[PDB]
């Protein structure tokens, strides 16, 4: 969960 | 990205081994001082 945040923030931040 | 889970993976699986063998060797030589 902590390691996937990071991804769906830059998923919801890069878009 | 997809990249950024790869690295992620493999550094996760590399950090595993070196993290098991570092226990290993510890308790192993940790059981080996116990000496009498």
């Amino acid at each position: 969960l902590a390691y996937l945040g990071v991804s769906v923030v830059l998923f919801v931040i890069a878009r | 990205l997809s990249t950024r889970i790869i690295g992620g993976i493999w550094w996760f699986f590399t950090l595993i081994i070196i993290s098991s063998y570092t226990a290993n060797l510890a308790a192993f030589l940790t059981v080996e001082r116990m000496e009498s």
